[PDB]
């Protein structure tokens, strides 16, 4: 029944340790629309903004969750996602090359 | 500019 | 060129947790310009692009009026559908409506849309004749018989051939330096060593609007689509879009590979390589 979300975790611009940037978690292709999406700094929930729920031609939902962040060698960033389609919350690491 | 359906389902 | 006006209605039942919640958003192409949430207190229709903010307050009152209409009609749909499918009052269910119009380059209606899904699946949709419906199954068939009896399509037509095209041209005109000023991608290749055997060459496209783009790799004139890594286009968060396509090539061999970028924002297609 439920469709399982695709997740990318990426910065708005190429990342320079020290330079403020925006951290994005784009989750798409899911159904039903009830979903939990969090950005984590070292596995800790950040203050984020979530976009207005919309869907594509195939009726699957998509959401941009985002925040200001300043990358460092020290800090690990990741996106946590619980949906009905998942056995348990998935966490996707931010890699600056993704 | 939006529109609601005259009738339900 | 070809432009679209689409609304996206989403109503979700919350068994136990009160009445269903209704959400609506309005888009011109890949730019969102309005939203509505039935759960917002004193719930209005809110501008979500700069070029709508310059409309009389009645524009927003009328929309508000219409979304409340849409919210309430759905509250009823949700319960009639439980009936139709003979579902208990226990589980959350979802009704979705996508509708609007497309215009051709000459500014006349090309196509009109009015389609519904139940729990993410095709329920009923207005055919291109703008007169008959395709129902997905036996439940939606009942709706086909009703809406065809009542002659509801005629009212969507009214709106399509009237308001829809009218307000699209209005938005296209009032948002020219966004909606018709097409952003070209700024393209660049990055070099990610994996092993002695392969380097990942990644062709980045950034700052493009609208979202549509072809990102492709060629080794010696020869397309690598079947052999390349390629993320789904993603929002930058500033109204522009991102995409990359990667290929695992033997080191030394980089200059065999040319990345290609097609976007309407480009006067001529970009061919680039590593450096």
């Amino acid at each position: 029944e439920p469709r399982t979300p695709k997740i990318q975790v990426y910065s708005r611009h190429p990342a320079e340790n020290g330079k403020p940037n925006y951290l994005n978690c784009y989750v798409y292709g899911f159904h039903p629309p009830q979903i939990e999406i969090d950005l984590l700094k070292n596995g800790q929930k950040m203050k984020t903004e979530q976009s207005d729920l919309s869907f594509s031609k195939d009726w699957s939902f998509y959401l941009l969750v985002h925040t200001d962040f300043t990358p460092s060698t020290v800090d690990e960033y990741s996106c946590r996602v619980n949906h009905s389609s998942l056995a348990a919350p998935h966490m996707v690491k931010w890699d600056r090359n993704n | 500019f939006p529109q609601s359906a005259p009738h339900g389902v | 060129g070809p432009h679209s006006l689409r609304y996206f209605y989403t109503s979700v039942s919350r068994p136990g947790r009160g009445e269903p919640r209704f959400l609506a958003v309005g888009y011109v192409d890949d730019t969102q310009f309005v939203r509505f949430d039935s759960d917002a207190p004193n719930p209005k229709a809110e501008p979500r692009a700069p070029w709508v903010e310059q409309e009389d307050p009645e524009y927003f009152h009328r929309s508000t009026r219409i979304f409340k209409g849409a919210a309430q009609i759905d509250r009823g749909n949700l319960q009639t559908l439980r009936g139709y499918y003979n579902q208990s009052e226990d589980g959350s269910h979802t009704i979705q409506r996508m509708f609007g119009c497309d215009l051709g380059p000459d500014g006349r209606l090309l196509r009109g849309y009015n389609q519904y899904a139940y729990d993410g699946a095709d329920y009923i949709a207005l055919n291109e004749d703008l007169t008959s419906w395709t129902a997905a199954d036996m439940a939606a068939q009942i709706t086909k018989r009703k809406w065809e009896a009542a002659g509801d399509a005629e009212h969507y037509r009214s709106y399509l051939e009237g308001l829809c095209v009218k307000w699209l041209q209005i938005y296209l005109d009032k948002g020219k330096e966004t909606l018709q000023r097409a952003d070209p991608p700024k393209a660049h290749v990055t070099h990610h060593p994996v092993s002695a055997r392969e380097v990942t060459l990644r062709c980045w496209a950034l700052g493009f609007y609208p979202a549509d783009i072809s990102l492709t790799w060629q080794r010696d004139g020869e397309d690598q689509t079947q052999d390349m890594e390629l993320v789904e286009t993603r929002p930058a968060g500033d109204g522009t879009f991102q995409k990359w396509a990667a290929v695992g090539v033997p080191p030394g061999e980089e200059q065999r590979y040319t990345c290609h970028v097609q976007h309407e924002g480009l006067p001529e297609p970009l061919t680039l390589k590593w450096e």
